């Protein structure tokens, strides 16, 4: 099993801790979900290949621009998160996140991952949104902004039903393994 | 870690830790409270677990197996020993006030309604000026000791066979030299985020809601000051590359 490094970046509000912590225990907390993440090493077995793939998260880092840095040295694939609820955080994701990222992990893979999906027709989401003129991304939206930052890829997932979350994975074991 | 305190903290949360009779008298508001000053405690266990894998486990037995040059066990574990006795002194504090708030007769049933005060003590005075002393000085040289370790890990066959050996067990998966060194560096940016979600449920009594509003601004303020006291040092970096910063 070779091994590899992910971490993933994105606003204080995107959801990185929760999507981590869902997918490394392969369940949504049913009694107490935990506010931080430590690390964690998932075995990962990929279209044949065998990976231990170390997992990183940057939250607590957004206000120390010395500190967060240090998270990046020998990352082979970066998951760049934002909320589907908060098209601001999509709007933080091409001139701070994406020159952060291409500056201190140059050539590594970027996959752009929309959060908590389940919201897109949450009621509740929509009305607190449209307050401030907004409404929930669109897929079209997510897409565009993967295509413009230079993506590898673009994906969707809820750490609160477990959507896809898989397959974010196996996707940014896939792209750390790729020349 | 010691078997006492692994048990302790082995459940997922304070409302798994105690008895279901113990949990069932108190209101949902102090059992929120009392599962985020678990999850302080149980994370703070195991950091001071990571620093005596990188002391013990790591350090020593480099110094007593392996023929290194002088000065390369100190660069790829900066400031270790400082470390350790600042987390094992604020460790022993917390594990304390859990243990004067057991009730007779057990040894799990507890809850803790005081520690913001424990939080300012910790986060203010002398211990303040260490921590920051200690992390700006650790996080300065977190690439040099990254760049090290790859360094002898790549060329020195008995420091790769030694790695390899004190790194096999699956209990050590997670903590590696370069895993150990990250997780050290992410802890101090941890704090905020636990005690700004004590501080949401401890509003029941206006001192404790106004002493961890303290801590939080006191943690707050450290953070800055470490952050703007970093600059990564770089081995055989020249002065004029220094100066042109
Ligand atoms: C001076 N120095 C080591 C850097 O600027 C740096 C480079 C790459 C990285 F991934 C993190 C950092 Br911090």
């Amino acid at each position: 099993a070779i091994r590899k490094k992910l971490v993933i970046v994105g606003d204080g509000a995107c959801g990185k801790t929760c999507l981590l912590i869902v997918f490394s225990k392969d369940q949504f907390p049913e009694v107490y979900v935990p506010t931080v993440f430590e690390n964690y090493v998932a075995d990962i077995e990929v279209d044949g290949k065998q990976v231990e793939l170390a997992l990183w998260d940057t939250a607590g880092q957004e206000d120390y621009d010395r500190l967060r840095p240090l998270s990046y040295p020998d990352t082979d694939v970066i998951l760049m998160c934002f909320s589907i609820d908060s098209p601001d955080s999509l709007e933080n994701i091409p001139e701070k996140w994406t020159p952060e990222v291409k500056h201190f992990c140059p050539n590594v893979p970027i996959i752009l991952v929309g959060n908590k999906k389940d919201l897109r027709n949450d009621e509740h989401t929509r009305r607190e949104l449209a307050k401030m003129k907004q409404e929930p991304v669109k897929p079209e939206e997510g897409r565009d902004m993967a295509n413009r930052i230079g993506a590898f890829g673009y994906m969707e997932c809820s750490a609160k039903t477990k959507d896809g979350v898989r397959e974010v994975f196996e996707m940014a074991t896939r792209a750390a393994l790729q020349a | 870690s010691m078997e006492m305190d692994e048990k302790d903290f082995a459940a997922d949360s304070w409302s798994l830790a105690v008895d279901s009779s113990f949990l069932q008298q108190h209101k949902k508001e102090v059992m929120k409270q009392q599962d985020v000053i678990y999850e302080l405690i149980q994370t703070e266990l195991h950091h001071v677990r990571t620093l005596k894998i990188m002391t013990r486990l790591f350090r020593t037995g480099m110094l007593e197996e392996l023929h290194l040059e002088p000065g390369v066990v100190q660069g790829l574990f900066p400031c270790v020993d400082e470390l350790s006795d600042i987390h094992t002194r604020f460790l022993s504090q917390l594990l304390e006030r859990r243990r004067q708030a057991l009730c007779p007769g057990s040894t799990r049933n507890f809850v803790i309604h005081r520690l913001g005060d424990l939080l300012i003590s910790q986060f203010s005075g002398p211990s303040a000026e260490q921590m920051c002393k200690t992390y700006s000085e650790f996080c300065s040289r977190h690439s040099k000791a990254l760049k090290l370790y790859k360094e002898l890990y790549a060329r020195d066959k008995r420091f790769q066979q030694f790695i390899r050996k004190v790194t096999r067990p699956a209990v050590l998966k997670r903590h590696g030299v370069q895993e150990c060194i990250l997780l050290v560096t992410q802890r101090i940016t941890k704090y905020p985020l636990l005690i700004s979600r004590i501080l949401q449920h401890s509003h029941g009594i206006e001192e404790e809601r106004q002493d961890l509003t303290t801590a939080l601004g006191l943690v707050k303020e450290l953070l800055s000051n470490v952050d703007e006291g970093i600059y990564q040092l770089e081995k055989g970096a020249r002065l004029q590359e220094i100066y042109n910063r």
